[PDB]
C-alpha cells in the first residue's frame, strides 16, 4: 500500500468502548457532604452525549467508596479488546487527588491505577479518559476584568478545575464544566481532536460563567478547567 | 450556585 | 469584511515574547544535591529551538531560589504589550510542586502565580508556556510490553513526566523530554497546534528511551510527559 | 542516564 501515518488512535474497533458514568447526589450524613443538587442534569446529559459517540454508557447512582472501588476494579478486568478506548465520568465531592463515595474518599489514583498499562492488558496502547467535576480544594478564582511503553501512558485526566479550586455546579442546569463539556462534545465531536475540543470547553467555561452569592466570599467568582494529557497520540471520536 |  | 473566528491565540504581535531559560547546574554543597550533567546540552538546545520561532531568549545559569523569585518577579512586571506570549523553561531538580535553586526549593506556584491574569495585566489573555525538566518525585515507571477571565487561565504547563514520578537526564544527550521537545518543536512548529506537538513529545519519550543502569532499582525504566493545559485557545507559532 |  502507499504512505502509511501513525499519528491518532485508533477508533475504529468494532466498540467505542465503555463509558462508566459514576453520579454520587445523596452523600451518608455521617460524612457531612451536602446533597450535590443538579448533578442527574449531568449525568443524564453525559449519558445523552456519549451515547451519540457510541460508547456503551453505564450509569451509577449514589456509590460508597467500596463499590467504587469494585466497580472499578470489575471494569478492569473485562476484556476490552474490542473495544478502542475507556471513559470513566466522576461526578462528586472531592479535594486534590481525591474523589467522595457516599460514605468516605477515595484515591483518584487508586481508580485510575487498575487502568494502567501493565494492568489492564486489553487496554494497553489505547486512550484511557477519566473525567473528573469535583472540587480540588477551597480556592476561589476571583477572575480579572477584560518495560516498553510506560504504564502512565495514554490517559487523558479532564479536570473541571485548577488543581487547589473549588469547582463549581449549578443546582438547576448542571456544572459549568460538564455543561460545556457535553455542549462541545455535541458540536465538535465530528469535527476537532479531543485537545482542541477540550479546549474549547476551556474558554466557554472561563467566558460564559461566573458565580452569584448573595455570601461576598462566594461572589463573581470564575472557573478553568485542567486538561492534563498523558496520551501519545490525537484522538479522534470519529474515523474514516 | 454551588461548590463541590 | 467577511465571517471571523477566534478560536486561536494572536501571534502576530510585533514579538513572539520571551523565553526564559534557567539551567540549574551546580548546587551549594549544603543542599547534598548532585551536578545535572548533560544539563548544558539541554539549556543550548533551548536556545537554538526558540531562537528558531523568534523568542527573545534569556538564558540563566546557577540562581539561587532568592535569584529565581526575583528573576520571575521582575520578569512579570515588565510590559509585555508588544509580545504575543510568554515561555519560561525550568532545568533543574525537583519535586511535586518544587523546583530547586542553587541552595533550596522553590514553589512553582510562587513563580507561576507573578503572571496570573490579574498580576500581570501586559500578558493578560495571552499564553504562558512553563516547561519544566525536573522530578516530580521518586517513583518509577517500569513500562509494559507491547471578574472577566480566571486569573489561572491561558497557562500551560509542560511537565517533563508524570506527577509524583522521577524524571529521567542522560549526561551526554540532555533531558529525555528536552531532546524530543525541541526535535518536535523543529519538525512541526510551521504545521501543527501546539498540544499536538506536545503530544509527539509524549510518544517519541514514551516510545524510544529506556534507563540504562548497573542498578536494578534504576534500570529498564520508562517515562511519560504531562501536558497540563489551561491555555482558552488553539497556540500556534506561525501565523498567516 | 539520571535522574533530576
Ligand atoms: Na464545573
Ligand atoms: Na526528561
Amino acid at each position: 500500500s502507499g504512505i502509511s501515518l501513525d499519528n491518532s488512535y485508533k477508533m475504529d474497533y468494532p466498540e467505542m468502548g465503555l463509558c462508566i458514568i459514576i453520579n454520587n447526589k445523596n452523600f451518608h450524613k455521617s460524612t457531612g457532604m451536602t446533597s450535590r443538587s443538579g448533578t442527574d442534569v449531568d449525568a443524564a446529559n453525559l449519558r445523552e452525549t456519549f451515547r451519540n459517540l457510541k460508547y456503551e454508557v453505564r450509569n451509577k447512582n449514589d456509590l460508597t467508596r467500596e463499590e467504587i472501588v469494585e466497580l472499578m476494579r470489575d471494569v478492569s478486568k473485562e476484556d476490552h479488546s474490542k473495544r478502542s478506548s475507556f471513559v470513566c465520568v466522576l461526578l462528586s465531592h472531592g479535594e486534590e487527588g481525591i474523589i467522595f463515595g457516599t460514605n468516605g474518599p477515595v484515591d483518584l489514583k487508586k481508580i485510575t491505577n487498575f487502568f494502567r498499562g501493565d494492568r489492564c492488558r486489553s487496554l494497553t496502547g489505547k486512550p484511557k479518559l477519566f473525567i473528573i467535576q469535583a472540587c480540588r480544594g477551597t480556592e476561589l478564582d476571583c477572575g480579572i476584568e477584560t518495560h516498553k511503553i510506560p504504564v502512565e501512558a495514554d490517559f487523558l485526566y479532564a479536570y473541571s478545575t485548577a488543581p487547589g479550586y473549588y469547582s463549581w455546579r449549578n443546582s438547576k442546569d448542571g456544572s459549568w464544566f460538564i455543561q460545556s463539556l457535553c455542549a462541545m462534545l455535541k458540536q465538535y465531536a465530528d469535527k476537532l481532536e479531543f485537545m482542541h475540543i477540550l479546549t474549547r470547553v476551556n474558554r466557554k467555561v472561563a467566558t460564559e460563567f461566573e458565580s452569584f452569592s448573595f455570601d461576598a466570599t462566594f461572589h463573581a467568582k470564575k472557573q478553568i478547567p485542567c486538561i492534563s494529557s498523558m496520551l501519545t497520540k490525537e484522538l479522534y471520536f470519529y474515523h474514516l | 450556585d454551588e461548590v463541590d
